[PDB]
């Protein structure tokens, strides 16, 4: 257990840097997504500028 | 809740004591418990309104009595929260029931905008888990011992030394496990108030504690009202690093000021007297006696139950939360002792061999069996004739007597209530001197040796000065 | 390259929708909120029970549909509800998942979200109320029963169909205590539940943690209930925790629903009712008791082929389904004398009350001398369990009764000292111990030294150790055939050879 | 302030006495004589009388006196019997009561109350509501119409 | 339970819990055992009027349910009350609480149709002679003089049972005496109807006692209302040429349904958790099990004290 | 017309200036078997017996404005 | 000990994402807050000419 310890550790580690890495893509697909789906007006004219 | 004012105004049709007909204004209350901080009179009084039926005209009560008020009083609520002052930086002073100072001393010194935060861990932290620390004693910290911050519930009647358990958990509680620490001071007076100041600020049961108060002369809804600030304000310690410890009043409090004051008034009441709401308020006490993601608050509970009970209706809940029994008479200070703890009657339930071992069960069977087969044999042959003395019965009188008979020994920081400080104990002089040296080791090993040393493991190893 | 499919699904999803309603449709209107009783003034002409959704994950059913207002169902937070919310349109009621597929996992109040998962599926998303079964079509199959315990094993067993008023004394213990059934049962095969009433994170945890490390997890249910809990899930745990065994029961498998204390269900709901003017009686309860007992307790009975002929829509019409109905409750130190305990315990068929002065003074005997008792006893098992192994009234009754007045009356004779020995022996070195398992070893190793007289010469407490130990090792490995002698009945020339031949030869070589 | 007591009032003077052309008598009396004592003059100095006379007479017969039958036996009889002491739900509840009949009144698209001449399930609403002449209002009309796939997509797809 | 002629009456108003507050007709309100057959839902049930009042709603109570129902429920006017169907043709099958059958299909025999609310005790053309009568035992009628057509109470434990009562009076009092013996039931078991049936094919009394058993998975107007089954049906066999003979179950259905249907109804009543119905239905109901001159009518007293209370 | 009476909710609300209720007779107002109050009756005596409906003799309670309760 | 390692780490980077409330957020909020500009008179006439 105290081996699995620091492999645990660092999967939850490798988990946060990976999901933090991705916030870029996730944030970026997200605004594209609403701004291009939002059920108002397609354009991409007002930055978002989020993480 | 509401902080402070606002919200235009009111204007009071009738007046009474307590729970009297408030009215407001058209759609301007808050939420639930909103203490509407309004110029009743002279004083700002607070007036919570528990009720929501509509908007405005709501029963509101104050943590007093408003009985003297004219019909016409302008009541007006707010908007956001009522923030209590406090947090982890708060022990060392004299806090009050409200957030200010107990006795002409410093008040709250940290203020987080608590507003009212119940902090109770969930499934998803450090539950569950035993802590078995330092103190230092022997029988009492392997033969009862604690969990990671649960409530100790204990009991005992009146002469169950007072000074050994602040004495004695003033250090262990303050040095040893966290520094942040906690006192509750409701329900107290010129000796309660003397005695607990003078022997808490005399010795190290002071600095660092955050001491409360709270005076039961009005109502009991200020004097009864521990769960918000007691559960916000003590344990918001344990977020810094390490753990917390707090101190609690009385097991009577509850059921007399919960029951008298929610009987006492009106509403919420259908159960003869009995609220049916606030005692499903115990149903967390589980997310309180436990370790949390931060911390543990070790919320040390005093000697008090059912009119000073060990078997009945809430000390069998306080007795079964924890690792052990509660019991505590005159019968072991009265035989000539330092610490007023029975051994004999306060076993631990955690004792069995499943979630122990062999050397964390073997420090009970030899308690257990020394303390019933000393005890039993001793008063057998001293109670008839001294001629039916065998081997446990001879023998009993001097390993098992001072080896069962040790545990009564000074406190830690002793340097002002017992005369001489008391050293730190582990774990390691109870099972060492105790699971070996109980039933015939020194040979001889008399009682002399044994009556003034803070461990087991010197009364096999220091008996040659007796 | 932590969204990948959220962007598909969050994509699509958020991008298809639907369309706008909110148009020319009353929603309902709640006029106050009197922190739970919201005074719905609207859309009172529907279903007599319908949980309809307010402003969030609620579920307020009309209390009492008058011809104008009606009361909500607390759901949740409802003291920080105003009066200006209103309400929404919905016409569904009582929407949890009814199945055997996902009777394994741990349940929670509505649905499966107490476990690490939360998609555990079931059949369909039905009611979670039962009702009776049916009154001709209630056969009820004698099959065997073996929980965990060596001297309840052969006493009085309830096998399926039959209703035990199960008793359990406080202090050591009522949660658990005997509850080596899932380890000592192995692989049970039924739908059974295990319905909460006010858990916490030690018997969650325990319970959690021994269950599945400590035999078989993924076996019956296990619907869980908080201590937070108001009336529609700590009321609602009996009456709603039913949903699968429903689904075992009508079709033609086995099934079962055992439940947690009875003091959280007659007092979990004994608020709601006096604290909004209703009716009121027995513990603030007035007729609640009568209605809620009859269809749950008197509800899990054996079906034979006509109650599941038509209740399957054509599926296992040959089969019987069984259900066993596992009513325990956990009495206070024998707080059993009111309306709810003498209706619930004599309205059903067996009774088991169990005291706590021989469990909480350190012996191995939970249950009580004699008043610990069911309905069918031990003549619905096997054959070894019925003709050979069932005289628990004549060495209690004879031993305690001719061994407890033995303080002014000495002087015992030939007929006094002979069930002593035997009793006190039989009865405290055959009693099994806390989370001890019992296999069906119990009525071979049972039906032979209390039968023929092989435990009469080791009656000594220091015996029963090397006795027990290279008797029963010797004689269960030196011969593996006698294993299948626990297979089925018995009581015939294999059991008197085997008996006689590994009792004297195992008894007689130790 | 009647709740059940306005069912009486309102249901048994829109049938029987709705044959003497009382049509035009219930509204202005009834809205006279309720709304003449919403001041803190009227209410306050005729609700505390000691008999039924002297309130309803007065308070009936001095503030216009703009009634006749109806007014006084009404008047009489409920300032008597005890249903003089509020009327206020009088005009809603006489009006919607006994314009049953005929009473067309649609809802509202999220904006304002347009209330349309619809007597039955979408009758005038569709054209009266989907034949601009008005399409949308200064009350909040196109700028509400986002809130279904907003809040749906936003609310829905908000947990992930 | 009525014979409906029109099918009118009118709307509803309030439907909270059991209390049947039903705005049926203005000034042409029906009897007291006239039940108006609402449509509520799916199913017609009947709501028995208690107490009529001014206006339309009355005081009424249903046996089961609604089985989910609006605040505005159509009803409907009846003309005969109580028209439920029996007769001395039940001997058969075994019958349920509404003149239905249990078992098979036949409503436990149809044959007549009358009104279910049959008469308490009357004199002038009955038997006041009151004769004995003789169950032909030696432990039984030589021990205990019975009287012809008698509520005889039963007391004790077990050791004799129902297959002993049941099996030797079904041949021994049917074959040295002319009449048909019934029985009831009023808060049994749900599995006990699935042994001791059972009996019925051991003994053959299925064909000569009808059967009328409540159960306890209904409430207490739908498992109570057993009485109109037994007086209603008894009548025919008693008062033709036979000697009916009926047998109760327990008293735990009617003394918990009376008391607390009549208690918990919000009015006051009799003391010690008592009801002030208990006189008339005990003294109207225990007087009417009396000889006639065309039949006596005997029934099984088997009623359960409150363990001697 | 506080309370629904139909008849007399309309001709009381409509022509109060006309009642003539001092036959001590007119009729009930709801029967709720036994409880039944007997509308009217100003002259009648109190606790004196009059024959209803049928064949009983009828007494009121009390002579309480003209709300007499009749059993 | 595998098991438990394998669950705390799903368990651990199922929980740790915060993309449902970062992106739902960020893209309610900038998408509900961003419709404003570029839309005069075109955007009334298709959301307010359906009825
Ligand atoms: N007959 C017995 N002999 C010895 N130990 C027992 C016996 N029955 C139970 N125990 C012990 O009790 C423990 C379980 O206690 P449990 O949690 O059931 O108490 P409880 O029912 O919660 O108590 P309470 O009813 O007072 O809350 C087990 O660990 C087991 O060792």
């Amino acid at each position: 257990q105290a081996e699995i310890e620091a492999e645990r550790k660092r999967a939850r580690e490798e988990l946060r840097k990976q999901v933090a890495i991705l916030a870029v893509a996730g944030a970026e697909k997200i605004i594209e997504r609403s701004v291009d789906e939002a059920a108002n007006s397609d354009i991409v004219d007002k930055l978002v500028a989020e993480l | 809740h509401h902080h402070h004012h606002g919200m235009a105004t009111g204007k009071i049709v009738q007046v009474i004591g307590a729970v009297v007909d408030v009215e407001f204004p058209q759609d301007a209350v808050p939420r639930v418990y909103d203490a509407l901080e309004v110029q009743n009179g002279n004083e700002r009084l607070v007036l919570e309104v528990q009720q929501q039926l509509g908007g405005g005209i709501v029963r509101t009560i104050a943590m007093g009595s408003s009985d003297g008020l004219r019909r016409g009083l302008d009541v007006k609520d707010l908007e956001h929260p009522i923030e209590v002052p406090v947090g982890k930086a708060t022990l060392g002073r004299i806090m009050n029931v409200l957030g200010e100072p107990v006795d002409m001393k410093g008040e709250i010194g940290e203020e987080e905008r608590w507003a009212i935060h119940r902090a109770a861990p969930s499934y998803e932290e450090l539950s569950n888990s035993q802590e078995l620390l330092e103190t230092g004693i022997k029988v009492i910290d392997l033969m009862a011992p604690f969990a990671k911050g649960g409530k100790v519930g204990l009991f005992g009647g009146a002469g169950v030394g007072k000074t050994v358990n602040m004495m004695e958990l003033i250090r262990n509680i303050a040095i040893e496990h966290s520094g942040y620490s906690v006192f509750a001071g409701v329900g107290e007076r010129t000796r309660e108030g003397n005695d607990f100041y003078h022997e808490m600020t005399d010795s190290n049961v002071i600095d660092k504690v955050s001491l409360v108060y709270g005076q039961m002369n009005e109502p009991p809804g200020n004097r009864l009202r521990v769960a918000l600030t007691g559960l916000t304000m003590a344990e918001k310690f344990r977020d810094e690093g390490r753990d917390v410890l707090l101190f609690v009043d009385n097991i009577y409090r509850y059921t007399l000021a919960g029951t008298e004051v929610s009987a006492l008034l009106g509403r919420m009441p259908s159960a003869v007297g009995y609220q049916p709401t606030l005692a499903e308020e115990m149903g967390v006490l589980q997310e309180r006696i436990t370790s949390t993601k931060t911390g543990s608050i070790t919320s040390v509970q005093a000697v008090y139950v059912p009119a000073d009970d060990l078997t009945d209706p809430s000390p069998a809940t306080t007795f079964a939360h924890l690792d052990a029994t509660v019991v505590l008479s005159r019968q072991i200070a009265s035989l000539g002792i330092y610490p007023a703890v029975d051994p004999l009657d306060s076993t631990s339930r955690q004792l069995d061999p499943l979630v122990v071992g062999q050397e964390h069960y073997d420090t009970a069977r030899g308690v257990q069996s020394i303390l019933q087969r000393y005890q039993e044999l001793k008063d057998i042959i001293a109670i008839l004739g001294m001629d039916e003395l065998s081997e446990e019965d001879k023998l009993v009188v001097a390993r098992a007597r001072k080896i069962q008979r040790f545990l009564s020994q000074p406190f830690f920081v002793a340097e002002v209530f017992t005369g001489s400080p008391g050293k730190y104990v582990s774990l390691k002089d109870t099972i060492r001197g105790f699971k070996g040296i109980m039933e015939g080791e020194y040979d001889h090993l008399p009682e002399q040796a044994f009556y003034m040393v803070g461990s087991i493991e010197e009364a096999v190893e220091k008996a040659k000065k007796l | 390259q932590l969204n990948s499919t959220e962007i598909s699904e969050l994509i699509k999803q958020r991008i298809a929708q639907f369309n706008v309603v909110s148009e020319a449709h009353n929603e309902g209107t709640i006029v106050s909120v009197s922190d739970g009783v919201i005074r719905i003034h609207g859309l009172a002409d529907a279903m007599q029970g319908e949980m309809i959704s307010l402003p969030g994950n609620r579920y307020a059913i009309a209390l009492n549909l008058e011809r104008d207002s009606v009361g909500a169902v607390v759901m949740g937070p409802y003291a920080d509800l105003a009066e200006g919310m209103k309400v929404k349109a919905t016409g569904r009621i009582l929407e949890v998942p009814v199945g055997r597929g996902l009777l394994g996992r741990v349940v929670n109040t509505l649905g499966a979200p107490i476990d690490g998962k939360g998609p555990l599926d079931h059949d369909g998303f039905s009611a979670v109320e039962a009702i009776a079964p049916g009154v001709i079509e209630r056969q009820s199959v004698d099959q065997p029963v073996q929980t965990g315990y060596k001297a309840v094993d052969s006493m009085i067993p309830i096998g399926r169909g039959q209703r035990e008023l199960i008793i359990g004394d406080r202090q050591t213990g009522k949660t658990a205590l005997a509850i080596d059934a899932i380890i000592n049962q192995r692989d049970s095969g039924i739908k059974a539940i295990y319905v909460a009433i006010g858990q916490k994170a030690s018997t969650i945890s325990n319970v959690v943690r021994k269950l599945e490390e400590h035999g078989a997890l993924a076996n019956t249910i296990v619907v869980v209930a908080t201590a937070s809990e108001s009336a529609a899930l700590q009321y609602l745990a009996p009456y709603a925790g039913a949903a699968m065994g429903e689904y075992f029961r009508d079709r033609g498998e086995d099934a079962l629903i055992i439940y947690d204390d009875l003091s959280k269900q007659a007092v979990a709901y004994r608020q709601i009712s006096l604290l909004l003017r209703r009716p009121p009686g027995r513990e603030a309860f007035p007729g609640d008791v009568f209605y809620l007992h009859s269809r749950l307790l008197e509800r899990a009975a054996r079906v034979n082929a006509e109650y599941v002929e038509a209740f399957t829509k054509g599926e296992v019409k040959g089969k019987t389904g069984s259900l066993t109905a596992l009513p325990i409750i956990e009495t206070q130190a024998g707080d059993v004398s009111a309306f709810v305990p003498t209706n619930v315990i004599s309205i059903t068929d067996g009774q088991i009350f169990l005291e706590t002065n021989l469990f909480n003074a350190g012996i191995r005997p939970a249950v009580n001398p004699g008043i610990s008792v069911s309905r069918v006893g031990g003549a619905a098992q096997t054959k070894i369990m019925k003709k050979l192994s069932g005289g628990i009234r004549t060495a209690l009754a004879q031993y305690r009764e001719l061994a407890a007045f033995s303080q002014f009356a000495s002087d015992l004779d030939d007929a006094t000292r002979n069930q002593l020995d035997h009793g006190q022996k039989v009865t405290e070195l055959l009693k099994q111990k806390q989370y001890a398992p019992m296999s069906v070893a119990q009525q071979s190793l049972v039906l032979f030294a209390a039968e023929r007289g092989y435990l009469a010469d080791v009656e000594l407490s220091k015996i029963g150790s090397f006795e027990a130990a290279l008797l029963a090792y010797v004689d269960r490995d030196h011969a593996p055939l006698m294993q299948e002698i626990n297979q089925t009945g018995g009581y015939n020339d294999e059991i008197e050879g085997k008996l006689k031949g590994i009792l004297d030869s195992f008894k007689a070589t130790q | 302030e009647f709740i059940t007591v306005a069912r009486p009032y309102a249901k048994a003077a829109f049938d029987f006495a709705v044959e003497h052309q009382s049509v035009e008598r219930w509204q202005d009396m009834l809205a006279f004589a309720a709304e003449v004592t919403k001041n803190e003059q009227m209410a306050e100095l005729l609700s505390g009388a000691l008999a039924p006379e002297t309130l309803a007479e007065s308070f009936i017969a001095v503030a216009g006196e703009q009634l006749d039958e109806n007014g006084q036996n009404l008047i009489r009889v409920m300032a008597e019997n005890g249903r003089l002491n509020a009327l206020p739900d009088v005009l809603e509840q006489f009006i919607h009561l006994r314009a049953v009949s005929e009473a067309t009144a649609e809802v509202d698209v999220i904006s304002a109350a347009a209330l349309s001449e619809q007597q039955l399930a979408k009758i005038s609403a569709a054209m009266e509501k989907r034949l601009s002449r008005k399409v949308k209002l200064n009350a909040k009309i196109d700028k509400s119409v986002m809130a279904g796939v907003i809040i749906r997509a936003g609310d829905m797809v908000i947990d992930g």
